[PDB]
Order: C-alpha cells, then structure tokens, then sequence
C-alpha cells in the first residue's frame, strides 16, 4: 500500500499515496529476509510517515511495498504465552513452535482511567519475611531492585514468581528490556530447572512469560519490549482478573532505548543527555501499572544508577514512580544471609502505619533501630574490643546478631541445588516472631 | 553533449532552471517562443483558481497533479521545452516556482538582447 | 530575483494567447476526470499538513487567533500557537496517535478556555477542564480563559487575614497570608504533598464556623503524579468531606506535557473565581517541577533552542504569570484572594538548581522540608 | 546595492557585485558598513553604528576601499573612536595618514631578538616577570584585579621615561579599550592629562554602546595606528584592555551571520582572531628602523578558570603571562602577581642588568617560600632553617607591593630589591616594610640612582658603596 | 493581487535541477536521439567531500551496499534518501568528482572467510596487506550477520586462559564471554590481548583439534608501524599460525576503520559456527565508534551525546553480541570477544565507555597509578 | 508600501487591549518583525497594523 | 583522527630511508585528555609528557618521569641494566609520589 522512501539507519520513510497509517501502528515490509515491523513514529507530510524499524534495515530498497496493517503492534496473549519466549513484535523465540493465543492485543493501550483505579493501597505479601517486614511491596506499585550479580537476584525473581503464582494465583510476565543474550538464556535455563518454567505437555502449568528484547536489537526494538511485557501483564490484569507480576529488568535500558529512539528521529536532547520526552516515556509505561477493579499488576524493575548518581535525570524521573526499593548488596551475601537484602537500604513508602497498621509499623521500625543501632558500633568494635562495650550495648548487639540471622530465608526454587527445603513465611507470621 | 553559454551567471535553484531553460531554448533558436508561453501560464494562473490549486495546495496528489498539466499541454503551441519542463515542475510541485523562473528568464533574455 | 522585478509581472505582456484559450477550454474536463482524488478545498477550517511529537501543523484555519482552542476532527483538541504564513503550529492536548494527516482541523472560536464556576466544586477534572470522575458533566458553570493576565499594582492590597493551615511548624514559624504565594521545597519523600493536604482538610474544618465569605475554597493541581496517587486523594478528600470545598485539576504522568503545562493554568483560571468574586481561594499546584519539564519537553519539540540545565528561557515566566494571579484583590474589586502553594522537589537538597531558584524569585515566601530532620522523624521536616 | 533585510546590526545587501571582501561600504543613511559574507545572492554587511536608520530598499554604495585608520603622530593625545574619528571634540586628525587595519604581520626575516628592557615601573613586574621591547605579554585575571593598574602605570611610567631619554628610545602608547564604559575611559583621559602621559598616548575607545563591529575592529585600528611608530623606528606599546570583550563582539557578528558556533558559541576563527594581531607586536630589524611594538592584551577569567576558550588561545599566543589572583588581591598584596604562574618567555635576556643580579635570587627565595607557607598552613612544626625561609619571603612579598598610581624608575626598584636579598630589611617587622622602604630611597643619596642607571648594573665601585650607604639609613623599629 | 501566494516558492528537494536536466536535455531534438542518463543500477555524483559522496540515481541500491566509483574505489550506500544517496567511500575522495558514475554492486559488503584467512594479515574489508598474494581457501560472507538467539547459545563453562596470572586468577574468563579491556594510554591493554594470543599458541600444541583456540587481532585505528612490529611478534612466537590480523589502520578511511571490527568478527565467527573456538580481540574500540562519529556526522545524522549518534551503542553491541558459546545441536563451537576502551584520566563514566561497559560481561580495569607502582599487569 | 524604521512603534487594530508593536527587524519581502508590549492572544492573521 | 592519521603515517620510516620525527604537541589546558592530544598518543613511539608541576619546582626539563613512555623501554631492546634501572627510578618516583600525600 506505501512504499520506502527513506533508509536512514533504523529509521524509514514510508510514503503512503493512500490513506497514511496512524501513529504508533505497525507497518510490515513485504519480501526481507527476515520479517521486518516498522512503528510509525510521525507524520512527515507530503504523503509520508516516519517509522522505526523492529529489526535490521540493511537490504531495504527505496520502493519496497509496505503493508499498513491498521493497529499497532499486536502480540500473543493470554495464558498459552506462559513459559514462552517472546520477542517484541510477538514472534517465539524459544523454537518451540507457534503461541498458542488466546487474544492479539495492542501493545500501544493508554493507562486505566481515572474511575478504574484502585483507592485502596495495601500489601501484596510475598512470602519473603525481610521484603515484607522492613519494606512491604505495594500491591500494585513499582519496586526498585537494586541488586547486581553474584548477591542472589536470580533467585529472588523466581521465587517472587513461585511464591505470588503459589499463593496469590497471579501469573508474572519477565520483560527483558535490552539483556544479554548470555543473562537471558541463563535467566531460561534457570527458570526451566527450577519449576518456574516447564516445557513440552507440561507447559500449561508454567508460571512466567518471558518476552525478551536482546541488546543487538535495533533501538525500536528494545525500547518497545517492556510494552509488550505489560500486554501480556495487562491481559492477566484485565480479562483474567488476577494479581500479576511484571518484571522489567533494567528498566535504565528503557530509558536509554528511548533516548536513542528519540535521537535517530531528530530530536533535540533535554538535560543531561536525553530524550525531552523522559518523563512522559517514562509515565507512558509506568502508569499502565496499577490496581484496576479486576486486578493488580505489580513492577519489580531493576534499577541503574549511571554515574552512581542518584539525581541523574533517568534514576531521578524513575523514583518518582517506585513505591518500594530492594537493595541486594554483597556484605549480607557474604555474610552468608539469603535473600541479600540490605535492610536498612531498602526502602518503602507502604511502611507507613495508616496502611500497614501500628503493630506492623512498629515492629518494622523497632528491627530497623535494633540494626542501625547496632551498625554504627562497628567502628568501636575493631578499635575498642568487643568486650570493651557495655552490658546493654552488647544486649542490643546479640539482639541485632539475631535479629540479622532471622531475615535470612530459605527458597523454594533454591532446593534444587541447596538441598534444604523452602519455607514460605506469612505476614502475621513474620511480624510476631520478629 | 554541450551547451551553449548563459550571457549572464545568476543564482540558484529557480535561477538555475531559468538559465537551463535558456540554454535549450538557444539550441531550439525558439527564445522568445519560450518566453511569451512563460508569460500566458502566468496569465493561466491568474484567472484559473484551480490551476494555481495544482502549484499552492499540499494536499493534491503528486500523480492528479502531473496529469492535469499533461492533460492540457497537447500539441498546440507545445515547443517540447515548455511543455517537458511543466510535467518536471509539476512532479515536484514546483509549479508555483513559475513567478521565480521568469524573472530570471527574462533578465537572460535583455543580456542576450544586448 | 527582485520584487519590483516582480510586481511588473502582474501585468499581462504576451500578446499572443495560442495556449490560454487552448487550455482554458480543456482545463475543466481535467479537473472532472481527477474529482474524486481531490480533497474538498478547505480555507477557514483546517487540514493537518504533518503531525508528530504532539504538535500538528494545520494547513488553512485563515481566521484562527493566537492561543485559539481548535478541535481536530478525531474530537481531540488544540491550541494554535503560533500563526505562520502557510500553517498554523497547534500542540494537541491528548494523545496525538489519533491524528492523521489529511485530518480536518476545526476552529471553535475562542481563546483556550475552561469551565468555571460553583458547579466545578467537588469535581476532579483533567488538565482541559473536562471531568474525570465519571459523575456527569459539569453543570452551573461557565467558561473562561485560562490565560488572564494578573491583576495590577492598583488592582491590589497587603495581606492582612491569616489563612491558617492547620500545621503547627507552618502556622507557628512560616505563617502564611491570605494572597500570599508560599514554596513548598523539599527533597523527594520529604511531606511537600502533606502540608498542602492538611491545609485543605484544615480549609475543610475551618469553613464550618466562618460566616461564609471568609470561606477558603481550595483548588488542587496534580501535575505530573501517579493516577493512582490523585485517585487516593480523592478518596481522602470525600473520606473528610473536604472535596466539597475542593476542586482536583489533575494531569497525570500518562498524559500529554501540553496537557500537563496547562493544567496549573486550568486550575489558576478556576481558583480566580473565587478570587474575582470576593471570596477566598487556596492553590496547591503540586510539583510546579513536573509542569517546567513538560514545557521543556515541548519548548525542545518545538526545536526551541535549550537554555539553563536545557530549559526554553521563558520558563521563568512560565512560572511567573502563573503565580502572579495569586493576589489580595482591593476592596473597589471585591476583597477576594488567592493564596498559591506552589511545590518544587529538589534534587539532594540543591535549593540552587534553575527552577527552584527561579520560583524563589516569584514567591514571597518558602517551606524547606529537609530530608535530613524527615529521617530522624521530625515530621512536618520544616528547615 | 539594494538592502533586503536589515536587522541586529546586520544589513543583506542584494548587489554590489564588484564588492571586495573586508570592504568598506557606505549606506545612503550616512552611516558606515564592512561587506564580511560575500554570497552569491546577498552581501553580509556589518554596521558601524545604528541600523535603526537603514530601512528595506535603501541604497548601500561600495567605497572600494578596505577598512582603513588614519595613522601618524597626529593621533597621539587623541581620544579616537573604535576606527580613527576622534571623539574628544578637539577637531579633526591633523598630521595623520589612512593605513589598513588588517596588515601582515612582519615575517622571520622581517624580526630580530628581543633584547632591549620596556620598564613598568611595576616591580613585581620588572623583577620577575620581564618585558622586552617586541614581545607580548598577557594580563590575565579576575574580575577586579590589578589588570588595568598594571597596564595604566605602564604608560605613566613611559612619560617618566620619555623625558629621560634621547628620542630614539622613547615608547608611545596606544590604549585600546573596548567594551567599556564611557565613563571608564574618561578617567583614564582625565588621569593621563593629569600626569601627563597622554602626550605620548592615543586612546582608542570602542566603548559598550558601540557597534559589535567596532569593538571588534579596534584593536586593529589601535594597532595600526601604534605599527607607525614601529615602522618608522620608534618603539611602541599597545595595550588591548579586554580582548575577552573584543571576542565578545566577534562572536556577536559571526552568530548574526549565520556562521555556526563552535566553543561556548564562538567562532572557529576566534584562535586567528587574537593571532592575526598579536603577531603584529614585532621588534623589527636594522633593515627596517629597528622599531619595536610591544603589546599588552588582557582577558579576565570567570572564577580564576585560565582553562577557558578564550583565555587559553591567546596564553598560547602571547610569548608571558601575568597572572593576577583575587585572593592575593585581599591579603594585601598589590599587584596581584601570582608568581608562580606568571611567565616571560623572553626570560632575564631582556631586562635590567642591574635587577638580573638581584632579581635571580628573589625569584628564587620566593620559590621556597611559597612550599614553606602551605605546610606551616596547618601549623605543624618550625625548623629556625625552615622558619628562615619563611621569614625571609613574608619580607620579600611585602617588598614587591607597590601603591596605584606611583610607579617606580628601574633603579629605585633594583635598590630596594638589593636591600631585601641581602638581609638589609632584616630585623625590621614585617608590618612595616612597605614604610620602610620609603626610608631606604629617601634617605639614601640620589647620586647612586644616577650611577646605577648610567652603567645599569651594579659595578663593585657602586656595590660596596650602595651598602656602605644602606647602613647609614633609619629604617622603622631596627 | 491574487498571485502573492505564487511569490514565494518551497521545494522538497535540494536536487530539482537534477530532474528538469533529465526532463529538459532529452526535450531538445538534437539529444533525444539516446542522451539520457540512466538511474536505475547507475548513479552521478552530485557532491564529493571528506569521504561522503551524495549520489543522484541508484534507485535500486541497498541500504547498506557495496557500491563501486568510475575510479574503481569502492563505497558502501548508507543514507538512502528520498532523491540521493548518501555514500560513504572505502578509500580517499581526491578521486571522485561531482558527475562520475556510480555502479552498484548488488551485494552487501563482504569479506573472505574460512581457513586460509590464518596467518594473513587483512585490511579492513579483507584484502590482503602482508604482499604475500591472495587470499586462497576462502569464502565469500556477510560482515554484519545477526547474533545467535537464546536456544542458540549454552552456558559459559569451559575457561578460556589468558596466561595473565591476575586475569586467570582474579578475574577468570570463559569460552564464550565478552570481557572488556579498559584503562587509561600506555597502561598495557594490548599487552594482555597479546599475552593471551600467544598463551593460545602455546596451548593449541597440546590439546586435540577441537580444543583448539584461533585468534583474531583486529588493530583499528593503530599505525602501520604498531602493526608489522606486531606481526613481527607473532612471526617470531609463531603465533601467526592460528591467527588472523584485520588492519584497519590510521591512514585508512573511516568508513573501514568502522567496517574493520565486523570483518575481523565475521573471520572469527567461522570458527565458532564450525564448532571450533575463536578468540577476537578488538583493538582500539574507541577508534571504532570515533571513526563511525566521523561518518555519521559527516551524513548529517543529528548528534547525541559527544558527537555520537543515537545507534552507537546499537553498532557495538550488534558487534560484541557476536561473541557466543553455542549449543552443543550448532556444533558447540564459541567465540570470545575482548574488547578494548581506551579512557581518559580513568573517566568510566565516558559515553562509548559506559556502553561497552554495560554491553559485555566483566571488565579488566588496568590503573596507570599501579602501572607505575611496579605492578604490570596493572590490574585494578 | 513605506515600511516603517527599525523600532518605531505599530498599534494594532481590533485588538481587546492596546497592544503596540516595537519594530525589530526589516525581514525582507516588506517584511516587518515586531516584538508586542502586551499579549498577542487574539491576533488573527490579517488584523490591521497601524504605523505611528 | 583521520586528518591526523593521514599526516601521522607518512611520517615513516620505509625499506627506502627514515624519517626520525620529533612532534611538539600541545596540550590545550594542561590537559591530556583533549581529543588533540589524545589522537596523537596513538601515532607516537616515545611521548615526552612534559608538566607543569615539575616546571614550578624549578626541574628542567619538566618530563613527567612517570606519564613518559617509549617503546624502546623493553629489556630485550635496551638491554635489561637500562631497563632495570629506568623500572626502578620510576618506582622510587611512584612511591615518593604517594608519599607526598602523607608528608605534606
Ligand atoms: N507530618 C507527618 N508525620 C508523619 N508522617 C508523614 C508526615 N508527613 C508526611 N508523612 C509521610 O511521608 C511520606 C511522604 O509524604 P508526602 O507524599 O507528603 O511527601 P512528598 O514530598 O509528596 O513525596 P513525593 O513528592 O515523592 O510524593 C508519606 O508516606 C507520609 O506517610
Ligand atoms: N596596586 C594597587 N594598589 C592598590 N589598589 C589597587 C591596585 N591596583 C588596583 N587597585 C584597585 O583595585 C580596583 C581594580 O583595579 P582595576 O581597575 O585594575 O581592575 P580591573 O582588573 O580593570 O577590573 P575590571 O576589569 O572589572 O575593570 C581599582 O578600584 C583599584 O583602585
Ligand atoms: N607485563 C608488563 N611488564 C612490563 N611492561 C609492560 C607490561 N605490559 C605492558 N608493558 C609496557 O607498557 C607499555 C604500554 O603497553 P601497551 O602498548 O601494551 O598498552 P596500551 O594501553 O595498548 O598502550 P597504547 O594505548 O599506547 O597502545 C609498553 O611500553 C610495554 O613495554
Ligand atoms: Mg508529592
Ligand atoms: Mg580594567
Ligand atoms: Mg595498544
């Protein structure tokens, strides 16, 4: 119906002596040798749109026909994704045949209206006693996991997996926003040898999506892949009705896929670096992630800090979203401690008494004093002696010691390879033993 | 090939078509032939609103536009110079760069005048 | 190429018509077989040339003003901002996917406006003025511009009443006039939003012993915030019966930055009938740093060139004929006031950033809310 | 030529096709224009003044003469403006010659070694940092500074000089100063009628009000009316207050030309900007009259950044450096010399021979004194080896200041130098020897400063003699 | 008036003259008679200059092309715009002028792989430097082939030795990782890549044919100087047996010293996709992304951060994501990449820094203030 | 025709307040770029300008 | 670069004669990390670094006896009694460059 003007790069101009496509719809490009999907960013006039290439543009020839397909890009969906991989424009990954969909939904969809939202803010408990002790998450938030490799961070995604698939009934969808291939095909291996993930007949039964957007991808491409992630979130949310994990992992690499985006199609950068539509780019995807009445998605997005500077624009427009943050850092893990949380690092705005009740308040904000006040002895402890201290100082330090031991926990899916069981802990569990 | 000279050097983009038109226009030796049909599609414009439609309006196709200007330059006073240029300008949408091309028609045509 | 060169060509100097009436008379059937691929020629309506990046520019619209609210035929509408000889630039408050060009753009011949009055009280409407709550739409209301220029030097008076706002740091230390504009500064996490809250439940509980024009009726403008944020909101306003003296203008993270620029003015305009009729109004536009960094984003759209930490230049007076209307009117005017509360989140506590110091400038006063005091849990934080 | 548009100081001139580039042109409003952006369609043309007064369609005749200054003896004690035309109302330039404003700078055949001393009378100028006739050097600093000072008692001191000598070695000032006030430069007119300096001093003010183009322009029109005592066997000095300001103004221009900007906004040019002028500060041969012209440009930095745009082009073209610091400023040391970043590259080869023997040494003892002061900064420990060192260099620091308007010979400089490096201000209290100083030359007879200025070094029939009579001195406290 | 709105012309296209003089000299009687030029598989250049070529015609060429010049240097058609294309040239432009004809050559740009690639040393794009004839036992293949996917790759298990003490003890590194060589000039970034070169060399005589490591050394941006002492080192170990050297050198064109990581990735993923192992080694990754900043700003792509266009970090991590450890059912073969970025006064915080730092696995950060403490190698 | 000098002032015609236009610049096509000393919320392109 | 490189490699020595070059190179703020000096770092075999500190302690020449680098300083090339020697004065130099932190 149009044909290509322009190759610039990832960028192509399709020139429509028809009716022009919408913005935001998906063009495919008939005869390449793979299958390309452009995403009409602007109207140029003069009968010609400005798109963004899913794929590789090199073999595009000026004049190649371009089918309009009339929507945007429409993915999979639905419970036949699950235990999948999935690209951005929906095709498998995992060469395990075609998706069995229940529905093809728009991954461009605008955020739950204003009479959909939920008003209610409380708890969605995870079984994890130090991420629901001293920073509960949100049902329906976003949660910054500041982790890194080597302290567990693995594992706690799978677990969070199992434990609100398990308990909640609430499936998850793993957006991997620009990921290693290397990490990605890690992140497979260990979702399939943990339980997270079944393959062949067994695959209905499997807990996760995983739709994955590699770093050699186009900049189009992985900047679109957490859309897709929150489809497939948005699908379990609407028709399905249930309490959905989404796990955007990287959610930086969003942010810098965007801004390449917003590069090669001409825009003047904003402040340090980037895209002038940051905050509205950001606001797009995150604010699809909410509570509606039918159900709940819920973000534990793993955050960059670039130059470990937390007023940078991308970490500084990206805390304005987080309801929550997980800090997995190496001291507890080498300490022996699993999961690594760092609790006094983490973070909540749900730890609060007017949601979380006095008693809960309370407990949460007594271990974090029994912990800090403990911490900031240890620079007396060396120079002193542990003996030098005084009979109440000591007191609090074997309290702490304890206290520091019980966050500690043992995971369902680390029994694999662990040997000992997992115990899922419950709320009232966990705020009166503690 | 070849091509004559242009008397004077002038400017470019609307300039230069005007000295092209010049220069084949001298190897034709149809010069003011040239020139009064340069003057009649100017008068064309001023009393025919949807011929300047084809020259101003962004919104006309870039095929209804090349084929409305072939559909009326038939054989009649045609030249093949004036009437190949006109689907060229219309291929473009430089049809309204008429007013432009003129001008520095005739300003070539006085310095060959002497 | 010269133009009085130029204008000696309107004059007709051929004198020879062998290809005038050779086309006059074959012109018509051309143009008959080419009808149906024509468009309808369109001269005071309008008919989008190029959209993208939330700005349309719109071919025809010959007698739209300057600042004029047009509608695109999708039913989105727009703002012409600037008039240029061959098109009209409009920057479309909403989603601009549903424009396309070819689209016919309508003109709705008033300067851009918003619905105000008694009727908009209670009402949590977006960032145009249209309601979002889902209750109907707004009735016993009228609409009016949102850009009114402030009130002048004459049109004025000192602030003299007191305003409290139910904080104790704040109506001990930092107390606050009836037209006043105070900052509300502070880190992210640091109570900005919960000062501003306890005035409106504080407004709430105060109008309920007041004879009735020394009533406060409060405006809140959510620029830039979570949805879910505004929707706890309201439902914290009804659950203390403060949203009947309340209006919420809310334009969310998920919407346009047009939308999102234009909603402290939205608000402004609706707050400054409370004004303008002898009565009391209060403004909180929560984080004022969020409605300069979506008019970043359109002033760099607009290929604008970039200033201090990248922003247009005229965001000082973005901020500052915004605040500006938040005046103690005299008493040949009514005695009406309007008292702003503007919120700027700092980054680590750098009150030296560009738009902190900027609205600095503009108001008469400031809140610091060190995250410093908020950790060791002195709350309200005030520095 | 006809204008087409004209706007910000900048008229597009349709025509003049015979225009050169550089060239004078002349609006029929009577004022003046320089044809800068020779394109094929348009002519950029800069404005000598208001462009208010040009409308769309006027007349712009070429003059086909280059941008050119009267030159002469006949500027001096002229207040000019930013191309030759006097503004002080005292009558047209009598006595004076137009000359191009943009000349080649004097080639390598052209030059020879800069080896005659030019005195500031600054003697922290003249004792560590000094000036030969034919070189560059840069007054850079601050805001506030001692930049102008420093550069005003270089041309009061010339008068003090002038008077002195033979007419051959006599050096006439050129002071260029753009971007100023008027009222700026009306004290300097009313100082230099004052003391009498401005009987050798043209004064060439393009001042803020005035034209971008003429503040660029200035110091090339300074500049060529000073190369005429350089080409006649003269010996000049100009002085450019801010060139940072003359970048300012070139900048102006070039971004109101369409050209795009590069650093900071600048133009690629700016580097050629100042090269292309201070190269034209020469000392000419034998084979051209030997004359000389030494130029002073000053830049201010921001926050004492010397790592700026502009401020590092013309430290690599100018051959010294003096370095000014406002936290030397208020310690009381005035001049403002930092003395460690302060360079001259024509080294002790062109200075007094008289100060080469004593200034060696006070270059030196201040070395140690500055790495002995940030030590005992922390207040750690004193050696009475170490403390020596720290004695010695607060005197020498409290030697080298030097009041506003006062600039001292050669020799009353040198003699105070030789009673500070040979423990003659010793036992005198650090508070009061800038007042003791005053002792050591008025006390001491003027027969010495006549000897050591005639022979210009310190002869052993002087040098025992000179300390012979500095002890026969009441200095303060002793 | 009614014709003001004909006063003032707008044309979508700079090169209109170039369709009325292909409208205009063919309507002439005298060079109708077969004067046209053709614009299908032919170009004219319209402008030359700094090694970019805007070409009228090739309205069937390839985004990303080989295309040939009259003068028989070659170019590759990188901005295909609406009336030309924006060519950058594989050599120098002094002799390409405006109205030569550009043939294209139906083909993306290729380099010869396969095993007679070991021991030359190649420009580039493959040709031949070291005078020692052609390339023999070859085969022609793509330069910019997709990565393998995730059912493509296996795990890292296998190490890969470098015989640094440090590397191999502290920072290990596997058959099949991306690890990053990063520090400050002359802190012995090269001397690591060459150290684990030669401990290949000496490996491969004591291990079965399949354990076998081949290595490839691309030197981008080097001079010609550093590059034969270099293969004077590898002739003098006998290294050079099992390695192949891309010399993207100074003096060459951008656009090959911004092709040369590819070729030497696609030499290096023959042995990989034949179940072999590679080690790839690309030298001066840095001079890679200067050299695709000239070219981009050059075509007039709008700048990001530092010139750099928005695609830079797309073009290296479209190039490290090459570096796999396949599945055991695509033969098992690897490929091992190390990288080397170049900062300045240690900034890690740099823009290609940061995106190389992000795209591969670990980093050896050598440090110029342990350099000269005695501790070579420097490994921070 | 007879553009007016560079900084004269124009009054525009029509307008809800005074709005005054000061003269900037002299565009080219007889032209004038102005700077307005009120609002210019309501200009139509076409209103008429007054020169003083 | 590549208007760098195209001068920098003519600059060489061939199997015809050789070409000893010696290249001042200006370092625009006292800074190496200037794309100007930090393209010719690439082009050279020995880079005598020269500082500003070692200027205004009073040592001439002021080479940064650390930040300089030849490719002559091998043991194989010089032998391993110059190498040993030039290792070692760098590593005294090196400490009492760590040293001054503490002394001062
Ligand atoms: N006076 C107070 N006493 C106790 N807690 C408070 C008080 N004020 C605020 N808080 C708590 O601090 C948290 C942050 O409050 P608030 O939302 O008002 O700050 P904010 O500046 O709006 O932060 P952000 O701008 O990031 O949303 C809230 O969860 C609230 O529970
Ligand atoms: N040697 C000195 N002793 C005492 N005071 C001085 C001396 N030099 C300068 N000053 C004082 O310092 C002030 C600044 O001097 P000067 O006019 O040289 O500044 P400047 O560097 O030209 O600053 P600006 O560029 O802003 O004019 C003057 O008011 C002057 O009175
Ligand atoms: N292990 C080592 N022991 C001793 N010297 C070494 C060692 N490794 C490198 N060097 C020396 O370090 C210097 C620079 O090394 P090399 O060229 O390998 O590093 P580079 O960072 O690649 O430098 P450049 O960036 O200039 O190419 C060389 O002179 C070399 O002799
Ligand atoms: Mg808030
Ligand atoms: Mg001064
Ligand atoms: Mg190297």
């Amino acid at each position: 119906a149009g044909y290509v003007s322009q190759v610039i790069g990832p960028v192509v101009d399709v020139r429509f002596d028809g009716e022009l496509p919408s913005i935001l719809s998906s063009l495919e490009v008939e005869g390449h040798s793979v299958r390309l999907v452009l995403e009409v960013a602007q109207h140029m006039g003069d009968n010609t749109v400005r798109c963004i290439a899913m794929d590789s543009t090199d073999g595009l020839v000026r004049g190649q026909k371009v089918v309009d397909t009339g929507s945007p890009i429409k993915v999979p969906v639905g419970r036949g994704t699950l235990g999948r991989i999935m690209n951005v424009i929906g095709e498998p990954v995992d060469e395990q045949g075609p998706i069995d969909a229940a529905d093809i939904w728009s991954i461009h969809r605008e955020a739950p209206e204003f009479t959909e939202q939920s008003t209610e803010q409380e708890i969605l408990v995870t079984g994890i006693k130090v991420v629901d002790l001293l920073a509960p998450y949100q049902r329906g938030g976003k949660i910054g996991l500041f982790g890194g490799a080597g302290v567990g961070k693995t594992v706690l995604i799978m677990e969070l997996i199992n434990n609100v698939a398990k308990a909640h009934g609430g499936f998850s969808v793993f957006a991997g926003v620009g990921e290693r291939t290397r990490e990605g095909n890690d992140l497979y291996r260990e979702m399939i040898e943990s339980g997270v993930i079944k393959l062949g007949a067994e695959r209905g039964n499997s807990k996760c999506t995983l739709v994955y957007g590699q770093m050699n991808e186009p900049p189009g491409a992985r900047a679109r892949v957490a859309l897709t992630g929150l489809t497939v979130a948005e699908y379990f949310r609407d028709i399905e009705g249930q309490d959905v994990l989404l796990f955007v992992d990287n959610i930086f690499r969003f942010t810098q896929a965007n801004s390449e985006v917003s590069a090669l199609l001409g825009r003047i950068p904003s402040a340090v670096g980037y895209q002038p539509t940051l905050a509205t780019d950001l606001g797009g995807l995150q604010e699809r992630i909410t509570t509606t009445t039918k159900g709940s998605i819920t973000s534990v997005q793993a955050v960059y800090v670039p130059a470990d500077d937390l007023t940078d624009p991308a970490p500084a427009t990206t805390f304005a979203h987080l309801d929550a943050t997980t800090v997995l850092s190496r001291s507890i893990a080498e300490l022996g401690i699993y999961p690594a949380v760092d609790p006094l690092d983490s973070t909540s705005r749900m730890l609060n008494p007017n949601v979380i009740g006095a008693e809960h308040y309370n407990v949460a904000r007594g271990v974090q004093k029994v912990l800090q006040d403990y911490k900031n002895l240890q620079d007396i402890i060396a120079i002193l002696g542990m003996d030098e201290l005084s009979e109440e100082d000591k007191l609090t330090v074997a309290r702490a010691r304890k206290i520091q031991r019980f966050l500690s926990q043992p995971f369902q899916v680390a029994e694999v390879f662990t040997g000992t069981p997992g115990k899922y802990v419950d709320l009232a569990d966990t705020i009166s033993g503690f | 090939l070849k091509l004559p000279t242009a008397p004077l050097q002038l400017s470019g983009t609307s300039a230069q078509i005007a000295t092209l038109l010049w220069q084949v226009a001298a190897k034709e030796n149809q010069l003011d032939k040239v020139q009064d049909e340069l003057y009649q599609f100017i008068e064309l414009f001023k009393q025919h609103s949807e011929l300047r439609r084809l020259a101003t309006d962004p919104f006309v196709p870039t095929l209804v536009r090349t084929k409305i200007i072939s559909s009326v330059l038939k054989d009649s006073g045609a030249s093949e110079i004036t009437k190949k240029l006109f689907e060229a300008l219309a291929d473009e949408g430089a049809l309204s760069a008429l007013l432009e091309v003129t001008v520095n028609y005739e300003e070539l045509m006085l310095a060959h005048k002497k | 190429a010269d133009a009085k060169a130029l204008d000696e060509l309107r004059k007709p100097k051929f004198s020879s018509k062998y290809l005038i009436q050779h086309v006059s008379q074959k012109l018509i059937p051309a143009v008959k077989e080419w009808e149906k691929s024509y468009q309808p020629p369109v001269i005071h309506l309008g008919r989008v040339l190029s959209v993208g990046d939330g700005i349309a520019r719109v071919y025809g619209l010959k007698s739209v003003q300057a600042g004029e609210l047009v509608c695109f035929d999708s039913g989105v509408k727009g703002m012409a901002l600037n008039l240029q000889a061959d098109h009209v630039g409009v920057v479309v408050f909403g989603n601009d996917s549903v424009i396309h060009q070819g689209d016919l753009v309508y003109r709705t011949g008033q300067i851009v406006n918003v619905p105000i009055g008694p009727g908009t009280l209670g009402r949590v409407t977006d960032g145009l003025g249209q309601p979002i709550d889902g209750k109907g739409p707004l009735t016993n209301v009228r609409s009016s511009l949102v850009e009114v220029k402030a009130p002048g030097i004459i049109a004025r008076q000192s602030v003299r009443e007191p305003l409290f706002t139910g904080v104790k740091a704040v109506d001990a230390l930092v107390p606050i006039g009836r037209g006043q504009r105070e900052l509300i500064i502070g880190d992210r996490q640091t109570g900005k939003t919960a000062v501003a809250i306890d005035a409106i439940i504080h407004q709430k509980n105060c109008n309920e012993q007041v004879p009735k024009a020394q009533r406060v009726y409060c405006v809140y403008v959510a620029v830039g915030q979570k949805r879910s944020t505004v929707a706890q909101l309201v439902k914290l306003f009804t659950q203390t019966g403060a949203m009947r003296y309340t209006i919420m203008v809310s334009a969310t993270a998920s919407d346009a930055a047009p939308l999102q620029f234009l909603a402290p003015y939205s608000g402004c305009a609706m707050a400054e009938y409370f004004r303008d009729t002898g009565k009391h109004g209060l403004i909180i536009y929560d984080d004022l740093s969020k409605q300069s960094v979506a008019y970043r984003q359109m002033s760099l759209l607009l290929r604008r060139p970039p200033g201090r930490e990248a922003f247009p230049g005229d965001v000082f007076y973005l901020h500052s004929r915004l605040l500006e209307r938040a005046a103690k009117l005299s008493k040949e005017l009514g005695g009406g006031s309007l008292t702003a509360f503007p919120v700027i989140e700092t980054q680590a506590g750098d009150v030296s950033a560009y738009i902190a110091t900027n609205v600095i400038s503009i108001t008469d006063g400031q809140i610091f809310l060190e995250t410093e005091l908020f950790y060791k849990g002195i709350r309200p934080a005030l520095n | 030529g006809r204008v087409l548009s004209v706007g910000d100081g900048i008229a597009r001139v349709y025509g003049l096709k015979s225009v050169q580039a550089g060239e004078l042109v002349c609006f029929d409003s009577g004022v003046k224009g320089m044809a800068l952006n020779l394109q094929a369609d348009h002519v950029g043309v800069v404005v000598f003044g208001n462009d208010s007064v040009i409308h769309q369609g006027d007349l712009v005749y070429r003059t086909g003469q280059i941008v050119n200054v009267p030159i002469g003896p006949g500027t001096l004690g002229r207040v000019t403006d930013g191309l030759g035309q006097p503004i002080d109302g005292k009558g047209p330039l009598t006595n004076v010659r137009s000359s191009l404003v943009e000349v080649k700078a004097p080639g390598i055949i052209a030059r020879q070694s800069v080896r005659e001393p030019l005195f500031t009378g600054v003697k922290a100028v003249d004792a560590l940092v000094p000036i030969g006739r034919g070189q560059r050097e840069l007054i850079i600093g601050d805001r506030q500074t001692g930049k102008t000072a420093v550069a005003i008692d270089a041309i009061i001191h010339q008068k003090n000089c002038n008077e002195q000598v033979p007419k051959a070695q006599r050096v006439y000032c050129v002071y260029v100063a753009v971007g100023q006030k008027r009222s700026t430069v009306a004290q300097l007119v009313k100082l230099f009628t004052q003391t009498g300096a401005m009987r050798y001093t043209i004064m060439v003010s393009a001042t803020a009000s005035d034209a971008a183009p003429l503040q660029f322009l200035a110091p090339y029109s300074g500049c060529a009316m000073a190369e005429y005592f350089r080409d006649t066997g003269k010996h000049g000095l100009i002085i450019y207050d801010d060139l940072s300001k003359q970048s300012v103004a070139y900048r102006q221009m070039s971004l109101l030309l369409r050209r795009p900007p590069g650093r900071e906004a600048f133009p690629g040019d700016v580097f050629y900007l100042h090269s292309r002028l201070l190269e034209r500060a020469a000392k000419l041969s034998k084979e051209l009259g030997g004359g000389s012209l030494t130029a002073f440009p000053v830049i201010e930095t921001q926050a004492g950044d010397v790592s700026a745009y502009i401020a590092t082009n013309v430290i690599s073209i100018t051959d010294g450096q003096i370095f000014l610091e406002t936290e030397l400023f208020y310690k009381g040391i005035r001049p403002a010399l930092n003395v460690g970043l302060s360079v001259s590259r024509v080294g002790s080869a062109a200075q007094f021979p008289g100060m080469k023997q004593v200034a060696g040494t006070l270059k030196l003892e201040l070395a140690q004194y500055r790495e002995v002061a940030a030590f005992a900064q922390f207040g750690s420990d004193l050696d009475a080896a170490t403390q020596y060192v720290l004695e010695r260099g607060a005197r020498l620091t409290e030697m080298l200041k030097q009041k506003q308007f006062a600039p001292i010979p050669i020799e009353r400089q040198t003699v105070a130098v030789y009673a500070a490096t040979k423990g003659f201000l010793d036992k005198v209290r650090v508070q009061d020897i800038v007042a003791a100083e005053e002792a050591v030359i008025s006390q001491v007879n003027p027969a010495v400063f006549k000897i050591l200025k005639a022979n210009g070094k310190i002869t052993p029939a002087l040098d025992a003699h000179l300390k012979a009579e500095l002890r026969k001195v009441k200095l303060p406290g002793a």
